[PDB]
């Protein structure tokens, strides 16, 4: 299936506060009214320039992503996981199952079978959006958690995404995947292009509205 | 100063812009994130075995 | 003004208008507003 | 109480010009940055 | 090695640590510390917050950033606020007073007395009389109204009477 975003995938493109103004930016955005894939419950996707990624549930079936160029050994990759404990970022050379996942006893993690040469570690319904990008050896992640009053369909509205993480890795990326918690006892993928937007800033400094300046003559 | 900026030993009545003025910085300050991970080389240079 | 001396064969490009180097930063400097000639010729036979 | 466009236009023109003057303090014109404290920090005087 | 405490030097055990700095091709990594200083308010200073470099006078403010926002800027894109990275407090930035200086002369063919106007400057930062055109030094403020002689501005004029 395919679906239509309406006004989705807007993130704060810098750390700068702004009071009641209209500011114009050039960056990598998800164009308004786009053609976003639909997935149910998954396969190896491309990256090619950033990614928008939403998801919907009350349980937690979406348990992180895996990135990289080959998703195996012989080249390095990232791995972002969340068991019922908390997030586990990790950067080694792995050996990934071609269909990697984790179970739910509640024993799991048939994800990889190798953790060699680790160069970075870290340990510690609902709509959960994420924007992933990778520039100059930094892997930036923006995110937002809005509550839907549906269960698993893409809604309409405006909600800007706030920066979360910054990782000075150096890693090359060309592909990525997803991770799901099996049954033993809905998600979308947009892509980002270089656009020019007009963001409206509140008096507290939040982005409340935007204009995509390449949609139509009025814009 | 008027005679210099007017290039003349006589000046006529009026008001004349002669120079600018500005306050100079008293000192310098520097701010930066706090200190947390300063590397504990007291594990490799301070091992028991 | 004739300034006459002897250097190592490498830092002959260190006698130039405007530069950084261990010979130029410590033992001899020329202004960036230099005007004149620089002559160098080899010497281990003297 | 419910037309002064000729007075509004001369105000607008002057403000639009003064803003364009300040917005030019952030162009390179073919330099490495727009800040003098950045050319005086990663370049030698020559 | 059979090490024994009664061994001549050069046969006693030495511990060795070899540090090897490498530079692959990442974006950055570990570096050395960097001394700093405290903070002062209400004085023209040269500040530096994390790389934000400028000069001016810092006061405390009534803004509220967003937890991830590190400094503010206004229309025309000048920095007019900042967050300092240790208190987590935001501070207003105001340029350090400046202006023009004008001298009021009654004509050198009449006198050598002068008055001085410091344009749009408060009088504290330089008998002494505060106009809306700036701070005026060397002229007496009388209460009568004459025709204008030398225009000061915002309704004020000056003149050489009687002698002053
Ligand atoms: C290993 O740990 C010891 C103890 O904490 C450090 O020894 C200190 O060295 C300083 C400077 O020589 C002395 O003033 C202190 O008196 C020492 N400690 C004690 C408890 O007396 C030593 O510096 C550490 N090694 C390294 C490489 O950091
Ligand atoms: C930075 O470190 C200092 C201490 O080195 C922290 O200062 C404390 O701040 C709290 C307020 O939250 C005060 O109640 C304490 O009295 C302060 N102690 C000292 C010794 O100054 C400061 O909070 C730290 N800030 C950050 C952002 O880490
Ligand atoms: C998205 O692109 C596919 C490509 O064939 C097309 O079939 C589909 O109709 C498009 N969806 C929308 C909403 O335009
Ligand atoms: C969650 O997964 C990480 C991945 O290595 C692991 O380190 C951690 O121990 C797991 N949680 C528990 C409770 O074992
Ligand atoms: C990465 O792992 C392989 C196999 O374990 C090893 O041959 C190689 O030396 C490792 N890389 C580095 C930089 O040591
Ligand atoms: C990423 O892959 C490209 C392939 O064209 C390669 O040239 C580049 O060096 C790689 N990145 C790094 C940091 O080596
Ligand atoms: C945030 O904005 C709202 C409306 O714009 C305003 O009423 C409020 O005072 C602001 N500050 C808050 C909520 O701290
Ligand atoms: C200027 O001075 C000369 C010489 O004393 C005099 O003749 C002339 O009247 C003066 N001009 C005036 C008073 O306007
Ligand atoms: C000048 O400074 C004084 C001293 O704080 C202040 O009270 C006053 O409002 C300022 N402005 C004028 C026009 O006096
Ligand atoms: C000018 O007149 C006012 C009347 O309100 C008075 O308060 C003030 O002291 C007078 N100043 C002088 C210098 O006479």
């Amino acid at each position: 299936a395919y679906t239509n975003s309406f006004t989705r995938g807007v993130y704060y493109p810098d750390k700068v506060f702004r009071s009641s103004v209209l500011h114009s930016t050039q960056d990598l955005f998800l164009p308004f009214f786009s053609n976003v894939t639909w997935f149910h419950a998954n396969p190896v996707l491309p990256f090619n320039d950033g990614v928008y990624f939403a998801s919907t549930e009350k349980s937690n079936i979406i348990r992180g992503w895996i990135f990289g160029t080959t998703l195996d050994s012989k080249t390095q990759s990232l791995l972002i996981v969340n068991n019922a404990t908390n997030v586990v970022i990790k950067v080694c050379e792995f050996q990934f199952c071609n269909d990697p996942f984790l179970g739910v006893m509640e024993s799991e993690f048939r994800v990889y079978s190798s953790a060699n040469n680790c160069t970075f570690e870290y340990v510690s319904k609902n709509l959960r959006e994420f924007v992933f990008k990778n520039i100059d050896g930094y892997f930036k992640i923006y995110s937002k958690h809005t509550p839907i009053n549906l269960v698993r369909d893409l809604p309409q509205g405006f909600s800007a995404l706030e920066p979360l993480v910054d990782l000075p890795i150096g890693i090359n990326i060309t592909r990525f995947q997803t991770l799901l918690a099996l049954h033993r006892s809905a998600y979308y993928v947009g892509y980002l292009q270089p656009r020019t937007f007009l963001l409206k800033y509140n008096e507290n400094g939040t982005i409340t509205d935007a204009v995509d300046c390449a949609l139509d003559p009025l814009s | 100063e008027t005679k210099c900026t007017l290039k003349s030993f006589t000046v006529e009545k009026g008001i004349y812009q002669t120079s600018n003025f500005r306050v100079q910085p008293t000192e310098s300050i520097v701010r930066f994130p706090n200190i947390t991970n300063l590397c504990p080389f007291g594990e490799v240079f301070n091992a028991t075995r | 003004y004739a300034d006459s001396f002897v250097i190592r064969g490498d830092e002959v490009r260190q006698i130039a208008p405007g530069q950084t180097g261990k010979i130029a930063d410590y033992n001899y400097k020329l202004p960036d507003d230099f005007t004149g000639c620089v002559i160098a010729w080899n010497s281990n036979n003297l | 109480s419910s037309a002064l466009g000729k007075l509004q236009d001369v105000v607008n023109q002057n403000a639009q010009a003064l803003n364009t003057l300040v917005k030019q303090l952030s162009s390179n014109f073919g330099a490495i940055s727009s800040v003098l404290n950045d050319i005086l920090s990663r370049l030698d005087p020559p | 090695y059979g090490f024994q405490p009664t061994n001549g030097v050069g046969y006693q055990p030495y511990r060795v640590v070899v540090l090897s700095f490498e530079l692959l091709h990442a974006p950055a990594t570990v570096c050395g510390p960097k001394k700093s200083t405290n903070l002062v308010k209400n004085k023209c200073v040269n500040f530096n917050f994390n790389g934000l470099t400028g000069t001016g006078v810092l006061t405390e403010s009534n803004k509220k950033f967003l937890p991830f926002q590190q400094f503010g800027r206004d229309i025309a894109d000048t920095t007019d606020a900042v967050r300092d990275p240790q208190t987590l407090e935001i501070l207003d930035i105001t340029p350090c007073s400046f202006g023009g200086v004008s001298v009021i002369t009654p004509g050198t063919n009449t006198s050598n007395q002068v008055a001085v106007l410091y344009q749009d400057v408060n009088c504290t930062e330089v008998n002494v009389f505060q106009t809306r055109a700036g701070c005026l030094i060397g002229a007496e403020h009388v209460n009568n109204s004459y025709e204008c002689d030398i225009p000061i501005g915002a309704g004020i004029c000056a003149s050489y009477q009687t002698q002053s």
